[PDB]
């Protein structure tokens, strides 16, 4: 799930799209 | 926004702003 990366890490625009509707 | 350690309403921010007026499901407890 998206929290153990991107709270964690970093997020960026490509895998933030994986998110998208 | 800019890549860097996201989270929680940034998070949602970062996922808005690449998403669109779309939407996304991550939606947190705050």
């Amino acid at each position: 799930g998206i929290v153990e990366q991107c709270c964690t890490s970093i997020c960026s625009l490509y895998q933030l799209e994986n998110y998208c509707n | 926004f800019v890549n860097q350690h996201l989270c929680g309403s940034h998070l949602v921010e970062a996922l808005y702003l690449v998403c669109g007026e779309r939407g996304h499901f991550y939606t947190p407890k705050t």
